RNA sequence: GUAGCGAAAGACGGGUGAGAAUCCCGUCCACCGAUUGACUAAGGUUUCCAGAGGAAGGCUCGUCCGCUCUGGGUUAGUCGGGUCCUAAGCUGAGGCCGACAGGCGUAGGCGAUGGAUAACAGGUUGAUAUUCCUGUACCACCUAUAAUCGUUUUAAUCGAU
RNA sequence: AGCUGUAAGUAAGCUUUGAUCCAGAGAUUUCCGAAUGGGGAAACCCAGCAUGAGUUAUGUCAUGUUAUCGAUAUGUGAAUACAUAGCAUAUCAGAAGGCACACCCGGAGAACUGAAACAUCUUAGUACCCGGAGGAAGAGAAAGAAAAUUCGAUUCCCUUAGUAGCGGCGAGCGAAAUGGGAAGAGCCCAAACCAACAAGCUUGCUUGUUGGGGUUGUAGGACACUCUACGGAGUUACAAAGGACGACAUUAGACGAAUCAUCUGGAAAGAUGAAUCAAAGAAGGUAAUAAUCCUGUAGUCGAAAAUGUUGUCUCUCUUGAGUGGAUCCUGAGUACGACGGAGCACGUGAAAUUCCGUCGGAAUCUGGGAGGACCAUCUCCUAAGGCUAAAUACUCUCUAGUGACCGAUAGUGAACCAGUACCGUGAGGGAAAGGUGAAAAGCACCCCGGAAGGGGAGUGAAAUAGAACCUGAAACCGUGUGCU
């Protein structure tokens, strides 16, 4: 899945970011309310948010590198 | 160390201090001349005031 | 050593001589499972998509060990070895050549 | 932030008497105060709230099989929103 | 199968239940009554409320329970505390003394058991209420509102380290 | 090729596009705690400064920063004038705490006890406390040890030897040299002297700064005298190749020979019989006792952090300059002494030898110190300056292994829920508790019963193997009976 977000241009992350945490949100309500049947989608997502702050702070790295 | 016996006449010990001979003396230390404590030993021809 | 889809023989147990197919392995405890070999008869109460039923026979796990590849030349059992080809690896009888088992 | 101090709502027998009334119940964190629970609600759901009350509740002990413990300590808040409604079901 | 079962008025009917002197309801009777009453602190920390349960606990019994299981329950601008003040005391940069460790001490700081400090009636739940709802008020902060002081020294106001 | 911790599978899913996993590197890493923005009843409260988001604005939120000493660069400046104290900034992060206080070095320092009481003595410079550092520390190159015709800086082991000696000459304490061995390493300063630099001085001299030079005795160096340097080449101090540097252990890892049948069995590895491999007959599992069933073993092939730290390893090194020493230098409040004490095997005194405190206080190579008071002759050495590897000591740990060590009242306190239930205000003290079966196949169904329990049936080799589950002793509690 990482290949991808080498690809991502460094503000798609930041948007592909929070609409994962709406996703999130919205599971972890819909599953209070006994109504998900699912429950596997909210780990996965989980694991791509952190895919994609990884992919960030490296590239902060490089940037620092360079400078 | 500093720390000895006294003993009696029969030999008998008790645990005793050695002090030093230290007077308050004005001397000129790295920078202004301050007063502290220092031996008449050492001021004998070990320092200035 | 083996796989899923194999074709064995059993040396050891109540069952020995009889041939099968392997259909799962489970190697943290090296113990597969054949079919008809090794059957229990299981007691079984009402669970909550079924009606009570009576005993229930099916397999049972085996040992490793007690389970034997068949050389596909001779169907005779034997032991196995590995051979590299082009850097990936296979698996050899120890008696012949080649035995091919995908499922 | 604005996401993640929301966590769960809470459904009850008392809560439902109060979504009879504009009175909706959330679990919160337990280090964010009501301004910041006001602002999210209304950043999330686009209403308008009125007041924001809450609570701490303490650990509950509890036991099973020889291996007790303590549950978590929660927050909860309840919102009165002025006018608005949210989807819960 | 002994001593003991921890001061005290219970009786009957009806009910529930496999099972009732011991649980629920009702009538009568009796006891405390400057208290066996009602609040608030300290302390304890979910023992609180609904259902379910009788294996263990309950000095008998048990259909009951402060016991077990499941799930719930504590809402504050004004109540008590901190964002205020200090007392005794505790720490205390520099500083003094001291085998080491360390002890003492100045400004200062911390510290209520004291000082200062704005909300009352009614309604409502199984379990919270000056906290939720209604009504009527009060106390601070910020912003627009414009008739008043019109050097800004001074001036109501700003105003002291 | 399966996987979704120990702790199980449901539901959901993931996986040959290489998952779960096994090593290496990196990112993230809430709060407390030396805790360091202030405070504080640890894991909480309360702020400020500058940016940023939002807000009409505050409010709120986020990101960094804000401790004390110290080091490196600055100006500053009261009682009292420049100067510095002190104060105010910029940068850095140098320290704090926790050690494994087991080993090592210092400071401080007991008593019970033995002497058949007890005081000198002993226990003992032990225990405890405190501080330091470290992976080792300490010591260390003769002002020595010895009296041979001498010897090797230090440390360690065996002997010398329970000797010599000390001792209310009691209890008891107790060496050294010599010898045999492990490991083996001698290097640098100050001062003389010389050549420059600046100030006083008038460049004469002095002062101080830099650089050479030289640090040792049957006397070394400077001056006086005489002719040579990378030959050797050495990073364990004394300089260095920082080098192509040629298996970290070649370590995770991979390959890795050879068995069939019958009998009993619930099941064979056992018995019988016939075969095989062996650089592999170590070990453990598999339904019972397996060299040839599995994991493995011997052995072979192996890569990152790597190099074994090993072989010419670029630079750089040290190819010596010998005589007299006549003159100059060769470590000062030092050596040494008196008084009081301690440490040395030595009981404080003739203390010879070595250290602390208080008072005094020198010699300078025709010198000075030691050789168990002191004097002389002889022998040895040249203090008051420093650094130094090895052999040595210990193990909270790690890797690989071993045992005429324990086998659940044993062995760690702890095989399991352990420094946990529990006790105590607190410092602290501190348990008990392992075993179904090969396989969960863990008793469908019927009957009594409110249920617990059971009786059948059934699984199983076995159910007086049913989870209060291997074996199941005795005390103890019962029911039946023969004799009484």
């Amino acid at each position: 899945k990482a290949k991808e977000i080498r690809d991502l241009t460094t503000s798609e992350i930041e948007e592909q970011i929070k609409s994962s945490k709406e996703e999130l949100f919205n599971l972890r309500f819909q599953l209070a309310t006994g109504q998900l049947e699912e429950t596997a989608r909210i780990r996965t997502v989980r694991k791509t948010i952190a895919r994609l702050k990884t992919v960030a702070r490296e590239r902060e790295i490089e940037q620092s590198k360079a400078n | 160390a500093s720390t000895g016996n006294r003993r009696s006449h029969a030999l008998n010990s008790t645990k005793r201090r050695w002090n030093a001979n230290l007077q308050k003396v004005r001397i000129l230390v790295d920078g202004k001349p301050k007063k502290v404590w220092v031996s008449a030993r050492a001021l004998k021809s070990g320092k200035v005031t | 050593h083996i796989k899923k889809g194999d074709n064995v023989k059993v040396i050891a147990g109540k069952d020995k001589g009889k041939e099968g197919k392997v259909i799962a392995t489970l190697p943290k405890k090296d113990r597969v499972v054949v079919e008809g070999v090794n059957i229990m008869k299981k007691h079984q109460k009402p669970t909550q998509l079924n009606p009570e039923g009576g005993i229930l026979e099916t397999e049972a796990a085996i040992h490793v060990s007690n389970v034997q590849l068949l050389d596909p030349k001779t169907n005779e059992p034997t032991r196995v070895g590995y051979k590299f080809v082009d850097g990936k690896k296979v698996r050899i009888a120890k008696k012949s050549g080649e035995e091919i088992k995908s499922n | 932030e604005a996401r993640d101090i929301l966590k769960r709502p809470v459904i009850t027998e008392k809560s439902s008497e109060a979504m009879a009334e504009d009175k909706y119940t959330f679990d919160v964190d337990t280090r964010v105060n009501k301004t910041q629970v006001k602002m999210a609600v209304e950043e999330i759901f686009n209403v308008k709230v009125a007041s924001v009350n809450i609570m701490n509740y303490k650990p509950k002990k509890k036991r099973m099989g020889r291996y007790q413990g303590y549950t978590n300590k929660r927050r909860k808040a309840i919102v009165t929103l002025k006018e608005g409604s949210i989807d819960l079901f």
